Parts: structure tokens; C-alpha cells; sequence
């Protein structure tokens, strides 16, 4: 279970905590929602994990030769399963923001969805640093 | 080309030396090499400075390059002194053959420098740094400089001996001579090894080291699955090397070993030994210390030619060991083994690697006399030949009635299947690594992985099948043991690991096996 | 399993989220479906994982060497048919798409075909990156 | 089976989705047919899976030493035969394409043959990239 | 035994034979007599020969534990007295010599004593090295 | 034994033949005999060989415990006389010459002795390389 | 048995055939008889040689203690004799030149003896190359 919990703007990780952060402002347009997906593209433990789960089930049927078909028929099911429930346990709810700096431009981020309900047209305040920036919401 | 300076004779030699062919385009490297190919010479002319620095006049309009080469010659200057401080161990003798200039001689900076960096390499200085005689302008020195025990614990786990402990204290100068002194410490489930151990790296000015071995291997037997019997051992070993090829080695020496044989379960492979030696005791009951002390010298001799130290997959490594007594101490034998190594790569790109190791032995008693039964050799097992359980290899034993007991009704010799050893060995083992799949192939190249195929045959060279009808003769000359499998070995911050299941396709009765074992620490 | 699901405009990658990324608008011709093909060149797990499975599915024939012999030709025909298989669950469709952007240019780009439909003549907020371009419709 | 199946028209590497493609105009020369080669030069798992079934059909004739034999003869027939096929299931159709754009000036291009069949003379909109050039017919 | 030996006028060692030496003159004043240590300062090779031969003559008195402590306390013994007799065995007279270069100086330098006895006023010719010197008397 | 033998000038090595050296002429006074060590400081590998021998001298006298330390007893003194006696091995009759150079100065050379019995008043050769200097008498 | 059979002015290495060397001419004065030494000083190879051989010969005297006390003496002897044999081995018969080349100096080179009788002034080429000079008549 990787840590998809540090993609919110209300939730800090301690890499980047006593520090100093450069601060823009804001004005909003155009939430829409949108999931987010995290981790690896292999989920190599997902896989292990399911393995051998789908493969000592295996040992409970059968015997002599058809006990060790079904010991591997169990192990490989087992471990395509496995990555297809590690992949999905990381499938978390997010936003993405169209914000109008008010220096004049647009820029878009996109972040873990949280308690605050933003509105398309409020004030953000922007924490900058080198290419890492939170909306917080006032 | 052009030349603006005194060359002292190299003049004309510009075009052969430091040519390069007309319409070639503005390079940095072949252009610079006109500049670089008398830039090194010149300390033959015993000139200490050889500068050469070009600087053409970059023609764009139709493009021709016009080189202006200021060539001016240094100076002869000379060799006097080799001054290094704050060291207390290294030499101004092999840290003056590791450089390129001896003393008294024509001397320069840039003909220097093919010696100075060479001399880190001895893995002892943290950095290796690099005069005209102070106030006086002809003669000159060439001057370095240099910036100069842990301990360490081992605990391990494993199959063969489970838990697997290391603590030892090294210290590689003994007070500023170069002298490297090593403390070791294990502790497993059948022997426990603690040893001291010296030795002087020079001992001749010209490669000769010399090393003196105090050990102590209080060992035991049953833990380890053979039969039973018990050592606790000390003895005392000292050698002799000298580099001949920095490719090859080769040692003498003279060891001095001293055992406690006793515990003995009664079994006619090692009752052969205890008559011909001239020890009988009671042939049920186990009560009985045979003590030997045998002086032996011994030899060696090495190879090496991998490129990568870690996880290799190039070169050829090889070893030879031999051995023999005095015929003037306890019991007199000799022993002699042979090791191999080979990691072949196909091509450049290091993918498909090709290792197979094989090792030979062969030991024998002289006058008659026996070879130590706890000397013989084992095969089969984890380290060697995967897929058997370790030493389960090797023509059984066979037990006497003693307390097979005589309260069952025990009455013959009692066959048994219990591995013992034996005295010549044979294991070859092809391998044939492939790549790593299945992880993030930006890192695919690391945890390695190979299918093997392989054989262990010792034998008892003196079993007997005259007297054993029953029995098999086991000293057949081809009772090989063909086994096949996966492992997956690698690097992690908790120490070396493998993991493996080896099937056992080929064996005979008797023949235990072992699909599976594993290595976290040490074996 | 092969991930090549965050291909689409309603997912985005753990890397790709609270970072800023420019904004441009432009116009849309020319969509036409596309197949999109995620993941190794090798497929050498699903390759090995048809190896054992197809090997197993030998012992269970015949007796002695004929027996043995069925026991590898049902693993490298197992072990085919494993690739054959996983390439055929990483076929994705997905559109393509010629933007024209107010700049004054064109451009194209494909996607994961998502839920939202994209037609011949629209308002599109290209959303850009370092080189990585997302096409939200509205 | 080498995934040599991303070289057409109409199926795309996922390394190249998101990603932005430049577009150029064109007209089409001397269409002709050609064979697409992709993969290996040695084939070595078609090398294993021929010689493992190579092998084990040789033990099923003779016996004592005319055995040991036939089961090695078998294993390296076996061996050449498989990267014989091997490099027979990757000979795929394909097309080369002389074409025109309105810079002034030629290039060709080659590509998977799929289901759209080019014409002597037409418009075709490439798609660019890093050295990377598709054909679309329109 | 460290052979400093060859800290002498009436020897050479085997690096300064066929070498070139210059020659300066000298008048000599303040003569005094001095001692020459030469060598390791670890004494290693007489650590270990007292040590042996301490411990082997320490199995000679009393029996059981009563032996185990004698073989423990006669090494150690023997093992201090192997430094304390090894430095003593390099300890060698010799002189110390003060002499005015007729270049106009004045330069002082030691030397293993000889047959040759020195003078206060005499004339010595300075064999001169790489800053290795040797004085001898005419 | 260290070849104590080409420190003459009757006996050359074998990287200063076939090569090219220097040739000067002097006038000579003030011959003095002088003796030559040479070699390494330890006599390095005659050590070994007195100790070895004087070790299995020891096995022949006594018994039990009381042959044991004259096996010590005799290795350290062996130990100890083959230093003393490897040393006397190297010694050599040798001669210190001085030279005046045609050129106007003078210098010292040192050389193993030979046939030759030089004298205060005559003419030598000195031939010269890399800084070695033979002297041969003519 | 060391090769310094390559050092005449009528035997050449390997390394130094099909190369080109130049030619300078002169004059010859002075030839005198020299002889030549060519191997190592350590001669770790003829100590072993004789080593065993001096002690196998041990074996054949005596008995018991005796015995292996012999086998010890016969051993350091042999290891004596081996370097005392081996370095008397590699004397080689030599001559010393002085050349005047036709250029203006006076040259020294050394030389293994062969067929051909100098004179002290004769007509001697060098064939020079990157400090190596062999001196053919005429
Ligand atoms: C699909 C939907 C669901 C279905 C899924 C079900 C799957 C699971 C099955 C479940 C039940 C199963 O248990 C049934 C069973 O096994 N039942 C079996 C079981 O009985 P029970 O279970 O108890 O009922 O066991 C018995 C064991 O039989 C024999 O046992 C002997 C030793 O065992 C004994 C003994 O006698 O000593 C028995 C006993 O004494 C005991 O004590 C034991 C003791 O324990 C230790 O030995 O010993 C062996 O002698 P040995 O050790 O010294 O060798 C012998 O080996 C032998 O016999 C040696 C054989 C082996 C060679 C045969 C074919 C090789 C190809 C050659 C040319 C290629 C074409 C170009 O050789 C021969 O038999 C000689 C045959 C000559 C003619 C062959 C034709 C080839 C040319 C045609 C050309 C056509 C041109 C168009 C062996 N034959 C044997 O065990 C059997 C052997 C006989 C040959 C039959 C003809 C097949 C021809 C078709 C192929 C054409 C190719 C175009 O069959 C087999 O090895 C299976 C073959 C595997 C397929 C491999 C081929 C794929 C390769 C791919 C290449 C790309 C069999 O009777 C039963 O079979 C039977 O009841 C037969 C059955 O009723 C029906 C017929 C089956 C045949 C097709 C199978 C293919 C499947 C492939 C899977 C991927
Ligand atoms: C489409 C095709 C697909 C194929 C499969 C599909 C269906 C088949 C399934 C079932 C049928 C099959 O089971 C039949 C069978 O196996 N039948 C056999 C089976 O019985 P079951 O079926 O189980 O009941 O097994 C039994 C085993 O028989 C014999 O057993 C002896 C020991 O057994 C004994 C004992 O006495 O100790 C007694 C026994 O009872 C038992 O107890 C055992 C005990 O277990 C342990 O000892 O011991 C062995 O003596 P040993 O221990 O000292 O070694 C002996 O081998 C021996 O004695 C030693 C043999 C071996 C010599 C081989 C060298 C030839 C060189 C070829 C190059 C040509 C020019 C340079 O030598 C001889 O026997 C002397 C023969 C001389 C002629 C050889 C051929 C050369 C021709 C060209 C010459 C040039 C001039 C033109 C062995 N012969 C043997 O096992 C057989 C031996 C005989 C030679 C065959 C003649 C024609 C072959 C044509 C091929 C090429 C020609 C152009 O043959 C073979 O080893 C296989 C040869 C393989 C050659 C491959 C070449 C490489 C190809 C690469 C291509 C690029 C036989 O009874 C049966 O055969 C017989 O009753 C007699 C019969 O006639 C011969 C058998 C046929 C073999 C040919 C097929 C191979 C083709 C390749 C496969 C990929
Ligand atoms: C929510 C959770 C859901 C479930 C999960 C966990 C539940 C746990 C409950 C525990 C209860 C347990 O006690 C049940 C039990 O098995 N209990 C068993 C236990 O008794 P207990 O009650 O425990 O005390 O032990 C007994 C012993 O079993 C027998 O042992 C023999 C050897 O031992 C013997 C002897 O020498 O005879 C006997 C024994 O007494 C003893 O003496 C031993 C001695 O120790 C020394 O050996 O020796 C074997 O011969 P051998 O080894 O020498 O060769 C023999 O199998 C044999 O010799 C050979 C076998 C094997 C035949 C191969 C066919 C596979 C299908 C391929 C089709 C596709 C092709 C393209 O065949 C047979 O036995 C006869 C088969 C007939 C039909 C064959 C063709 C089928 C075609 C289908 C096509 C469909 C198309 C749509 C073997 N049969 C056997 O063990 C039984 C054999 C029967 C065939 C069933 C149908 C097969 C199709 C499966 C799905 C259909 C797909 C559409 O089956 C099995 O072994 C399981 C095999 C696993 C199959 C995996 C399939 C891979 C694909 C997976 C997909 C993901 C069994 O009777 C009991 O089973 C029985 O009482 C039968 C009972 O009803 C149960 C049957 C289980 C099947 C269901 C699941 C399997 C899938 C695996 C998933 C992980
Ligand atoms: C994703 C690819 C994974 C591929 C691995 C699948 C291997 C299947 C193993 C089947 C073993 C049957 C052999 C004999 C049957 C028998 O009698 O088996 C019986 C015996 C144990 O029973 P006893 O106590 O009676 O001995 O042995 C076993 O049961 C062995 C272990 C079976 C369960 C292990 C689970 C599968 C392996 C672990 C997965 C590792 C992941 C690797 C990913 C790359
Ligand atoms: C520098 C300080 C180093 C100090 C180390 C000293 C170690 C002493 C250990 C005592 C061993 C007792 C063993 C068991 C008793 C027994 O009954 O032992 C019995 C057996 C044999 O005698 P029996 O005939 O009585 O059985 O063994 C011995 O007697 C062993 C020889 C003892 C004497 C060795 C002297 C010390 C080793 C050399 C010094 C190394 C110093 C190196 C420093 C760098
Ligand atoms: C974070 O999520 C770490 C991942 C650890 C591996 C997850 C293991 C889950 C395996 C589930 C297997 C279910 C099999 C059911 C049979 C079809
Ligand atoms: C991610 O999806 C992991 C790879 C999945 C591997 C699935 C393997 C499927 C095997 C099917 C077996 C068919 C074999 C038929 C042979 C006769
Ligand atoms: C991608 O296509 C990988 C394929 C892996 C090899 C499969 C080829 C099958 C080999 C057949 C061998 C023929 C046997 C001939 C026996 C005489
Ligand atoms: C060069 O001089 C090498 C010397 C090697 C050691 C020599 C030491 C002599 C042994 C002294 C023994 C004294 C025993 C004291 C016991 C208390
Ligand atoms: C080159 O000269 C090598 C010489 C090697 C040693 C030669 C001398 C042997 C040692 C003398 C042994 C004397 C024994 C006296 C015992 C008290
Ligand atoms: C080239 O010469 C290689 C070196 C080989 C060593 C030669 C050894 C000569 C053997 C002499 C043995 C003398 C024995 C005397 C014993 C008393």
C-alpha cells in the first residue's frame, strides 16, 4: 500500500516542513474532478504477495498429480489477482484547478481531493518552492 | 601547421609526429593532438617542461584553419631527492617504481606525470599529492604528500547452519609498518573458529610476504549431519608468498596441526583407520580418546583476471592447494586440491554470462598408513552442488552393533546410510546466467539469476567390495549426481541474500536430497 | 498486468500531480480512433508465467518418457501462448486528435479514450508540462 | 514474439501518447511493398524452445548408447530449427512511401502495412516528433 | 638484529657504490661523542622471539591451572624482556662533528664512530649526495 | 646470498648493456681501501634458514615438556645466527677514489675491488649514463 | 636458465624487427674484455630448485629424529647452492667499446661477445634507435 497520502494540500510531507516557501496569489476557474493514480507500473510486491496466497490454496485440492497442477494453476492466478487489487487500492479522488495568477497568466495543478470544496472564482493563496506548489484555500 | 619556438630538434618531425590530413574540419581532438604529441616527448631530451599550446586563426570565409604551434622547449633538470611526510609506513622505494623517473636522472614535470597517480593505488592513502633544490637553481627533487582498528560484527541466517555469527577487530598498520593484523570470530551450529592472524606484506623489499595463522576449530559432528564423532582442534600455520605476475602468486609454508579425535560411533569405515594406525579400542562402547599431532607443510598458487569486483561476469579465476607431512610426526599423508573459475561474457553488452567452476582432489596416507578420516572431502549441498542436502554425498557408513543395538536383536553389520566424506572428489558445474526480468527494467541489470547443472563424486578410494557382497563396490568410477533448479541472489541492505528450489532429478538410494535453501549474512 | 491506464485525461500519474503546468487554448479537427499498446517489448512474465502452467499440463498425460516428453511441449506452447495473451490485454483504444492552437499552429495528440467525446470542432484547454500534454474539453 | 506490432499507423508505443507531434502537409510518390524485420539476430529463445523439444523427442528411439545419441542429435536439430521459426513469425508487410511536402523537397518513410490502402498521389498529414514520422490518409 | 652498520665512514651501502659525489673541504671544531639508536621503533621480531620463549618456559613449573596461569605470565614476561634486550642491541657509539666549510659556513653532522679519531682543527672532505654526507679525515 | 658481484667496474648488468653512455677524462689521487655492505637490513631470508635449522636441533636433546622449550630455545638462537652470519656473506674489500675531471674539479667514486690495484697519479675513463659512473683504468 | 641471449651485436629481439632505425657512423678506441650479469638478485626460483632436491636428499640418511633433522640441514644447503648456481649460470663472456662517432664525441657501449674480433680502430656503424645502439662492423 504506497503512500498516495501526501498529495494533498492538507497534508505536508516532512521533507518540506521548516522551510521557507515563496507565496503568489490567486484567483480560480474551472474545478473538475479526477482520480489519481500512484506507485509503480510493475506492483512487484502485489504480485509475491498474491502468489503465494493462490499457491498453498492450490495444496488444498486433490492429489498426487492433479494436486500439482492445481498448485501452480492457483499460484499464477493468485498472482495476476494480486496486482490487479494492489493497483486499485491507490486509485484516489483528486481535482485539478485552473487558477489565474494575479500577475496575469494561467496555470493548472492538480491535487488529492480534500475537506476544503473549492469553487470555480475564490482566492488561493499559491506555496511556491523549486516546482512544487500547494493551493491552500482563502 | 606552424612552429614559433625552439624545439630542440623536432622541428621538421611536425608532419610525422603530429600530422593530420589537409580539408579535415576544425577538431578538438585532432588538432589538439598536433599539440599533444610533442607535449609529452620532450622529457627524452632530458627537458624538464615540455610546453606546446596552438592557437590558430579561425578563418570562416572559405574556411581554412591556419595552426600556429608555440613550441618552446623546457630545460634539463634533475633528479635529486623523493621526500614524503607524515607517513610512517610507506617507502620511498616501491612509491619510487610506481612512478616513472628514478633517482638521478634527467628530470620534468610532464614526463612525471606518468608516475605520480599510481601510487594511490596501494589502498592506503586517502590522497597521493605531488622542486628545484631549495635556493639553488640546476638540480631538482620530485616531492609527494600524503593524508592518512574497527571493528566489525556478523550475524547471519541460513539452511546448512542456520545462525551464523562474525566479530573480529582489524587493523591494517601495526604502528606505522604496514604489518596487517586480523581477529576472527564464528560461531555456528557444528564448528566454532576463533583466530588471530598476522602478516608482513613485504617481507623481501621485492614482494615476498610472510604470514603466521594461530587457529582454534573446536568443530563437532552430529549438528551437521554426518555420524558421530568429536574435534576440538588447535594448531598453527605459517606462510611464505611471493608475487610473481600481479596475475599469479604462490606460497609455502610450514603448519603445524593438533587434533583430539574421540566419540566415535563404532562403524568399520573408520575402523579401517583406527587398526592400521595401531589404536583398537572396545568395537561397541564409545569411550575413547585418540589424540594425533600432525606437522605438515603445505603450498599454493593463484590467478585472477575479472574486471569487476561485484557481481562479476568476466575473466578466469583459478587455485591450486597441495599439502604434505614431515614422514617424522604422528600420521603422515598429503592432500592436494585444485579449484577453478570462469565467467565468460558474449559480447560487450554483458547480458549473457557463462560460469562454470570445477574442483579436484585427491588425498592419500604414504607408508601404508591412512589418510585422517576428518580430513577426507564432502560433497553435496547448497555451496557446491545444489538440490542435495549438504555433505549427504559420499559412500555411507556402516554401524556396528553397539549402544543397531542388541536390544532390537542386532547381530551384523547394520547398513547404513549416513554421509561420511570420503577422499577424492570431483565436482564440475556448468552454469548459464541470464538476465533479470520482471522488476523496473531501468534497474533490470542487478539481481541475477542462472540455471545449473550440477555434479559431485567423492569416493572412498580404498573401499573394499571384495568383503561386501551385499554391499555395492563403492568405489564406482562414475556415480555422478546430476541436479537442476533456480536461485535468486543479490544485494540488499540487510546483507547478501539468495533464495533457491533446486530439483534433484538424478541420485541413487541413499542419496538424501534438499529442494531448497537460502543465504542472509553468511555461509 | 501492464499499467497503461493512466493514459487518459481523467488520470494522472503520482509525478505528475502539485506541479505547475502552463495552460493554452485551442480548436480541434480531425479525431480518429487509435489502438495504443502499453508496456514491454519482451512480455517476459506473462511468458513464463504460460511456461509453468503449460508444463504442469504435461505430467498429467501418457507414462514414462512419453510422458516426459508431453511435459516440456505443453511448456514452450504454454509458454508461447503466455505472450500472446498479456500483449492481447494491453490494447487500449484512444483517440487522435489536430489541435489548433490560437497561437496559430496545429499540433496532435493521443489519449486513452475516456467518458467525455471529442468532436470535429470544439474548445480545447491544452494543459503542458515538461513535453507532457493533456487535452480537457471545454 | 519480440512486440514488433507498435510500427504501423494505427497503433502507437504508449512512450509516445501525451506527448506533443508537430504536423506537416504532404503529397504521396512511388507507394511500393516491403517486409519489415524486427527483434533479434540470434534468437535465443527460440534457441532453448528447440532445443529442449529437440531433446526430449530424441529419447523416445534406441536404447544403451544409441539412445545417448539420438537424444543429443534431436536437442541440436532442435536448436537450429528453432531460431529457424523464431525469425519466420516476425516477417510482417509493410509499405515505403515517397511523399512531398510543401517545404519542397522529398523524403520517405516506412511503415506496418494495416487496413487503409494508400493511392499514387494524395494528401497525407505527418505527424512529427523526435525522429519519429507517422502518415495518416486524408 | 637491525643492521645499522652502514652509518659509518669506513662502509657504504649498495645505493652509493658507482654513484658521482662531489667534494668540498672543511675545517672541523666541537667534537663530541654521541649514541646512535637505528631502526623500528615496534620491535616486533623481539616481541615475538621473547614471547615464545617465555611461554615454552613457562610449561615447566607446577601442574594443571597452576600451569595454564605460569604459561600465560612467562609469555607476557618473556615478551616485554624481547623489546627490552632487541633496543639494546642497536644502541652504537658515535661522534657528532662540527666543521666550517672553506665556502664560508658552518655545518654539523653524525656518524657511526670508526678507527679514525677525530681532532678538534684538522681537515675532512665533505662527500656530498642528495643531502647525503660523509666526512672523511685528511 | 645477495649478489654482491656488480658493484665493479669488471662486471656490468644486464639494463646497462647495449645502450648508450658517456665518456670523460680524470686524473686520480688519493686512493683509500674501504669495506662494502650491501643488500637488504633484516637478512631478509638467511633468518628463516638459521631458524629452521636451529629448531629441528632441538628436537635432539631431552624429553616430554623438557625437549619442548630446547625446540624454542634453539630456533631463536638459530633464528638470531642466521642474521649474524647472512651479513658476514656481503661484506667486501672495495676501494674509494678520488678524481680530478680534465673539466676542473674533483669528485669521489666508490667500487667494488678488482684486479686492478690503482694509484695516487694516473688517468682514468669515466664513463657515464643516467648518473652511474664506471671507472676503468688506461 | 634466464635468456640474456639477446644481448650481441649478432642476435635481435622480436620486438625490434621490421622497424626503422637510424644510422650514425663512426670510429673505435679502447676495446677491453668485460663480463656481464643479467637476471635477478632475489633468484627465487633457483632457491626452490635446490631447495627440494637438497631435501629429499635428507631422506636417505638416518632415522627417527635423526632423520628429520638431516632433511632439515639438507635443505637449507641445497638452498644455498641453488642461488650459488644459478646467478653463476647467467656470467656471460662480454666487451666494452668506446666509439668516436664521425659526428664529434666520444661514446661507451657494452656488448655480449660473438664471432667477430674487434680492433682498437676500425670503421663501426650504430644502428641507433630510441636509446638501444648495437655496434655491426662496417
Ligand atoms: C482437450 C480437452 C480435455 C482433455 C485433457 C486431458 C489431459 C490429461 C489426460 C488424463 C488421462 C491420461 O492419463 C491418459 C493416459 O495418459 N493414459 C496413458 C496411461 O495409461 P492409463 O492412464 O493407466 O489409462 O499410461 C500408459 C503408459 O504407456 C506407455 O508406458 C510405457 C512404460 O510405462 C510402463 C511399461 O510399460 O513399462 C507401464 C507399466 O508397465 C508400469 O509399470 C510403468 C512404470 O511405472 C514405469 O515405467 O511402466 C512407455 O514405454 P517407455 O517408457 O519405454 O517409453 C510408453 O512410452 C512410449 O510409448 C513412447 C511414445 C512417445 C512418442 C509418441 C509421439 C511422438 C511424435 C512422433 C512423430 C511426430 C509427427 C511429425 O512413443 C510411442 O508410443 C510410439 C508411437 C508410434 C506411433 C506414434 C505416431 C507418430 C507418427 C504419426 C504421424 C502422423 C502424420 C500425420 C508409454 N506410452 C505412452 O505413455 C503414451 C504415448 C503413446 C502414443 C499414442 C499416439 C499419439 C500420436 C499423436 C501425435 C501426432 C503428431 C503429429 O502417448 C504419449 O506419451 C502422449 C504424447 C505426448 C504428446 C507429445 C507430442 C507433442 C510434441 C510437439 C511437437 C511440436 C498409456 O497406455 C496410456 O495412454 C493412453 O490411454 C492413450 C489414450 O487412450 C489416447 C491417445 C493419446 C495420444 C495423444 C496425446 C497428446 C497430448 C499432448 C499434450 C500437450
Ligand atoms: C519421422 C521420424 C520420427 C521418429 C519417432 C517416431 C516413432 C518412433 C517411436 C517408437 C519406435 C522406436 O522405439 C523403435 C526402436 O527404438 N527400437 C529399438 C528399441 O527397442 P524398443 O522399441 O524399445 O522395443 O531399443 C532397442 C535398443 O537396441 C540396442 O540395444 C543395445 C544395448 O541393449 C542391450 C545390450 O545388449 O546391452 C540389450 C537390451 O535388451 C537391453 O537390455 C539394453 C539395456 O537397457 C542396457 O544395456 O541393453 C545397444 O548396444 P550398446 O549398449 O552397446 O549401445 C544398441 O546400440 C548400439 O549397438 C549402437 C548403435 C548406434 C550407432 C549410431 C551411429 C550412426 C551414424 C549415422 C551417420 C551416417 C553416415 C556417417 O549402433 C548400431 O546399432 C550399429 C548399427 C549400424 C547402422 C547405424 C545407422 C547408420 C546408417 C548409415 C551408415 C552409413 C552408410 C549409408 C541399441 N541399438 C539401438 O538403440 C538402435 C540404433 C540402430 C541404427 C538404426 C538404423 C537406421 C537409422 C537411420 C538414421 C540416419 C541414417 C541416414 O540406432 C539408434 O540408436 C539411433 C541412431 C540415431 C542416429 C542419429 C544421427 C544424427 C542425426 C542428425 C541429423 C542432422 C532396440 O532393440 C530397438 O532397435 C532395434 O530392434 C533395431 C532397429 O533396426 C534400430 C532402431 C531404430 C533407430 C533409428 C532412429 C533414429 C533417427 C533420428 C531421431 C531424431
Ligand atoms: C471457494 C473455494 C473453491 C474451491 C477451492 C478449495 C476447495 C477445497 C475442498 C477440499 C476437498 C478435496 O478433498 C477434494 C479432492 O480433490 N479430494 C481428492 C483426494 O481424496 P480426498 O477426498 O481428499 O480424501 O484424493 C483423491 C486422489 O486423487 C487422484 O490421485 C491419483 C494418484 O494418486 C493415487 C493413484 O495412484 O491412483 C490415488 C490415491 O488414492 C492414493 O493412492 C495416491 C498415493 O498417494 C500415491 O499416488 O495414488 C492421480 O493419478 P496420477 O496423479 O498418478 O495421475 C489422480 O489424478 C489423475 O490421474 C489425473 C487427473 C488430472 C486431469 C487433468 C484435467 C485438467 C483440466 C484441463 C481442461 C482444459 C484442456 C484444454 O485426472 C483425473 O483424476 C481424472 C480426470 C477426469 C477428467 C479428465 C479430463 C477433464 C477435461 C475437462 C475439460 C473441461 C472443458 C470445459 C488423482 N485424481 C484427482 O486428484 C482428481 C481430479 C479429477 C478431475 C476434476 C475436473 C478437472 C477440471 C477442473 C476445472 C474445469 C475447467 C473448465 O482432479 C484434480 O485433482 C484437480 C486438478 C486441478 C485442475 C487444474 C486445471 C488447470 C486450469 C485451472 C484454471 C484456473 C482424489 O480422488 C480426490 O478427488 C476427488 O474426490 C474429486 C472431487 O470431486 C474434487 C475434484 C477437484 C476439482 C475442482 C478444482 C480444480 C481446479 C484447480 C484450481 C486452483
Ligand atoms: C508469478 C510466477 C510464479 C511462478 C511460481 C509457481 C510455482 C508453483 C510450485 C508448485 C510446487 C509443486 C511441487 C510438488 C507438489 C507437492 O507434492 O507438494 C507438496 C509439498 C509440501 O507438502 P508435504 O508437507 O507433504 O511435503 O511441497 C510443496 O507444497 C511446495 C510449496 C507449494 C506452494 C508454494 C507456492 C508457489 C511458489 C511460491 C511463489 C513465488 C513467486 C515467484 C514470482 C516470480
Ligand atoms: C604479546 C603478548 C601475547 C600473549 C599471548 C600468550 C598466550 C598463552 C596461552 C596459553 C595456552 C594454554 C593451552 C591449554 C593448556 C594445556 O594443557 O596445553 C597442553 C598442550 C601440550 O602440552 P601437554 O603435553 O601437557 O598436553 O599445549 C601446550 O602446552 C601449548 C603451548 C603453550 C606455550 C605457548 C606460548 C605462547 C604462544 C606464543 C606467544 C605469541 C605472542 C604473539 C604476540 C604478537
Ligand atoms: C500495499 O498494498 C502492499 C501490497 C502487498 C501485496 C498485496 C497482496 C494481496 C493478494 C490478494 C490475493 C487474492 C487471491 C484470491 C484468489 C482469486
Ligand atoms: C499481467 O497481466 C501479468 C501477465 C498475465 C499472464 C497470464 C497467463 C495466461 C496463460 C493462459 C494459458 C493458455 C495455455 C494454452 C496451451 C495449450
Ligand atoms: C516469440 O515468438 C518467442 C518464441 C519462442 C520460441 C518458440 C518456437 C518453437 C520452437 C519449435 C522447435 C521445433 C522442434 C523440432 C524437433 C525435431
Ligand atoms: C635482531 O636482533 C632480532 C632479535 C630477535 C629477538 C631476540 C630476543 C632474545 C630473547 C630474549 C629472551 C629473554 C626471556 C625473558 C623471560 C622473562
Ligand atoms: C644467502 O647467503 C642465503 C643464506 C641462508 C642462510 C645460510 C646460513 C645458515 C644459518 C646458520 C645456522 C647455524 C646454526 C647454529 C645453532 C645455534
Ligand atoms: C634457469 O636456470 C632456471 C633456474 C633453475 C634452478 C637451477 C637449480 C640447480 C640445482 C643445483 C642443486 C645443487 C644441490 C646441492 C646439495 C648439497
Amino acid at each position: 500500500c504506497v503512500n498516495n497520502d501526501t498529495l494533498s494540500g492538507d497534508v505536508y510531507t516532512a521533507s518540506e516542513a521548516k522551510q521557507v516557501q515563496n507565496v503568489s496569489y490567486g484567483t480560480i476557474v474551472n474545478v473538475r474532478p479526477v482520480q489519481i493514480q500512484g506507485g509503480d507500473d510493475s506492483n512487484v510486491i502485489g504480485a509475491i504477495g498474491g502468489a503465494v496466497l493462490g499457491g498453498f490454496l492450490g495444496n488444498t485440492v486433490g492429489g498426487g498429480t492433479g494436486r500439482s497442477l492445481a498448485t501452480a494453476a492457483g499460484a499464477v492466478a493468485g498472482g495476476v489477482a494480486g496486482q490487479g487489487v494492489q493497483s486499485a487500492m491507490n486509485k484516489t479522488q483528486g481535482v485539478e484547478l485552473e487558477i489565474r495568477k494575479d500577475d496575469g497568466n494561467t496555470i493548472m495543478v492538480v491535487q488529492k481531493q480534500g475537506n476544503t470544496r473549492f469553487s470555480p472564482g475564490q482566492r488561493v493563496v499559491l506555496a511556491s518552492n523549486g516546482s512544487q506548489v500547494t493551493v491552500s484555500p482563502r | 601547421v606552424e612552429v614559433s619556438g625552439n624545439l630542440a630538434g623536432h622541428s621538421a618531425e611536425i608532419e610525422q609526429l603530429t600530422k593530420i590530413e589537409p580539408g579535415e574540419l576544425y577538431n578538438g581532438t585532432k588538432v589538439t593532438k598536433m599539440e599533444d604529441d610533442i607535449k609529452k616527448l620532450l622529457g627524452r631530451y632530458g627537458y624538464a617542461y615540455p610546453r606546446v599550446q596552438s592557437m590558430p586563426e579561425i578563418n570562416d570565409a572559405d574556411k581554412t584553419v591556419k595552426l600556429r604551434v608555440n613550441v618552446d622547449a623546457g630545460n634539463r633538470f634533475y633528479v635529486r631527492k623523493i621526500r614524503f611526510e607524515g607517513n610512517d609506513t610507506s617507502k620511498d622505494a616501491v612509491l619510487r617504481r610506481e612512478m616513472r623517473q628514478m633517482e638521478g636522472a634527467w628530470l620534468g614535470s610532464d614526463l612525471v606525470d606518468q608516475g605520480k597517480e599510481r601510487l594511490n593505488r596501494l589502498g592506503f592513502f586517502e590522497t597521493v599529492d605531488t622542486q628545484r633544490v631549495p635556493g639553488s637553481p640546476d638540480q631538482v627533487d620530485v616531492v609527494y604528500k600524503v593524508k592518512e582498528g574497527s571493528f566489525n560484527f556478523g550475524i547471519g541466517y541460513g539452511t546448512e547452519s542456520g545462525v551464523s555469527f562474525q566479530a573480529g577487530v582489524q587493523q591494517d598498520n601495526w604502528l606505522g609498518t604496514g604489518y596487517a593484523v586480523g581477529i576472527n570470530g564464528t560461531k555456528n551450529d557444528y564448528q566454532t573458529y576463533a583466530e588471530l592472524s598476522v602478516t608482513n606484506p613485504y617481507f623481501t623489499v621485492d614482494g615476498v610476504s610472510l604470514g603466521g595463522r594461530l587457529f582454534y576449530n573446536d568443530f563437532q559432528a552430529d549438528d551437521a549431519d554426518l555420524s558421530d564423532y568429536t574435534n576440538k582442534s588447535y594448531g598453527t600455520d605459517v606462510t611464505l608468498g611471493f608475487p610473481i605476475n600481479e596475475y599469479n602468486s604462490l606460497r609455502a609454508g610450514l603448519g603445524y596441526v593438533h587434533n583430539s579425535l574421540s566419540n566415535m560411533q563404532p562403524q568399520v569405515a573408520m575402523w579401517r583407520y583406527l587398526y592400521s594406525m595401531g589404536e583398537h579400542p572396545s568395537t561397541s562402547d564409545q569411550d575413547n580418546s585418540f589424540k594425533t599431532d600432525d606437522f605438515t607443510f603445505n603450498y599454493g598458487w593463484t590467478y585472477n583476471k575479472l574486471d569487476r569486483g561485484y557481481f562479476p561476469t568476466d575473466g578466469s579465476r583459478v587455485n591450486l592447494t597441495g599439502k604434505v607431512t614431515i614422514p617424522g610426526s604422528d600420521n603422515e599423508y598429503y592432500k592436494v586440491t585444485l579449484d577453478t573459475a570462469t565467467y565468460v561474457p558474449i559480447d560487450d553488452d554483458h547480458k549473457w554470462v557463462v560460469l562454470g567452476r570445477t574442483r579436484w582432489g585427491y588425498g592419500d596416507g604414504l607408508g601404508g598408513k591412512e589418510m585422517p578420516f576428518y580430513e577426507n572431502f564432502y560433497a553435496g549441498g547448497s555451496s557446491t552442488v545444489r538440490g542435495f542436502q549438504s555433505n549427504t554425498i559420499g559412500p555411507k557408513a556402516v554401524y556396528f552393533p553397539h549402544q543397531c543395538a542388541t536390544q532390537d536383536g542386532a547381530k551384523d553389520l547394520c547398513k547404513s546410510d549416513d554421509a561420511v566424506g570420503g577422499n577424492a572428489m570431483a565436482v564440475a558445474s556448468l552454469e548459464f546466467i541470464t538476465p533479470t526480468p520482471f522488476i523496473s527494467d531501468k534497474y533490470a541489470n542487478s539481481v541475477r539469476t542462472s540455471f545449473f547443472w550440477d555434479m559431485g563424486t567423492v569416493w572412498d578410494t580404498n573401499w573394499d567390495s571384495s568383503q561386501y557382497s551385499g554391499y555395492p563396490d563403492y568405489s564406482d568410477p562414475s556415480n555422478i549426481r546430476m541436479s537442476a533448479g533456480i536461485a535468486l541472489q543479490w544485494m540488499s541492505p540487510l546483507g547478501p541474500l539468495v533464495f533457491s528450489y533446486a530439483q534433484p532429478f538424478k541420485k541413487y538410494d541413499g542419496d538424501k536430497a534438499e529442494q531448497f535453501q537460502f543465504n542472509i549474512g553468511k555461509t
